[PDB]
């Protein structure tokens, strides 16, 4: 019993690159519980004046 | 690194001790171009490439 | 006061080979404010170089500086008999334009 990320199919390669940021490592559950929803994550993204 | 394989590091998201390149003055050259060794050095930088 | 010490005091010994005349200073020469001089016996010194490596008018490029920091080089690529002369250094950094003690004196 262990839920771990195995696949990451997003991008192929990059030649130029300008901004990189990696947070400190942590641990996450990744297990799929059964029942009703229990978490709500709200985000707002804006882009003004650069 | 060797000159042909010039190694680049990106200095990102940290304040910088710009009071760190002549006080030792081990370096023969702290010859700065455009920015100069001044308060402008010890100021906001979008990206720092070493 | 920035003292200058020329290191080869009599390395020449009527030299028939390329030379490595040197000068060293207590505080590093800032911005290559150094010069070399050609003092032929019985005559006045003649400028040989300015900056670090910048050559002089009427002086062949066989005379070559190669200095930085503690500016220290005057290199005779192909040695000629007439060019023999005590060579002097002089620094325009802070010092009252002081000179070295001479490297090619008999
Ligand atoms: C004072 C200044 O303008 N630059 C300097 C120099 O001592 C040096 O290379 C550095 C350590 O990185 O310390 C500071
Ligand atoms: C135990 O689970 C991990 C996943 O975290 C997996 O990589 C490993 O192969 C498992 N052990 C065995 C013996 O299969
Ligand atoms: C990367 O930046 C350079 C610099 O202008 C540009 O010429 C090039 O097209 C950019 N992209 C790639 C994939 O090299």
């Amino acid at each position: 019993k262990s839920w771990m990320e195995s696949e990451f199919r997003v991008y192929s390669s990059a030649n130029n690159c300008t901004f990189e940021y990696v947070s400190q490592p942590f641990l996450m559950d990744l297990e799929g519980k059964q029942g009703n929803f229990k978490n709500l994550r709200e985000f707002v993204f804006k882009n003004i004046d650069g | 690194a060797s000159v042909y394989a010039w190694n680049r590091k990106r200095i990102s998201n940290c304040v910088a001790d710009y009071s760190v390149l002549y006080n030792s003055a081990s370096f023969s050259t702290f010859k700065c171009y455009g920015v100069s060794p001044t308060k402008l050095n010890d100021l906001c930088f979008t990206n720092v490439y070493a | 006061e920035i003292v200058l010490t020329q290191s080869p005091g009599t390395l020449s010994l009527s030299p028939g080979e390329r030379a490595t005349l040197s000068c060293r200073a207590s505080q590093s020469v800032s911005g290559s404010y150094l010069a070399w001089y050609q003092q032929k016996p019985g005559q006045a010194p003649s400028l040989l170089i300015y900056g670090a490596s910048s050559r002089a008018t009427g002086i062949p490029d066989r005379f070559s500086g190669s200095g930085s920091g503690t500016d220290f080089t005057l290199t005779i690529s192909r040695l000629e008999p007439e060019d023999f002369a005590v060579y002097y250094c002089q620094q325009y950094v802070n010092s009252p334009r002081t000179f070295g003690q001479g490297t090619k004196l008999e």
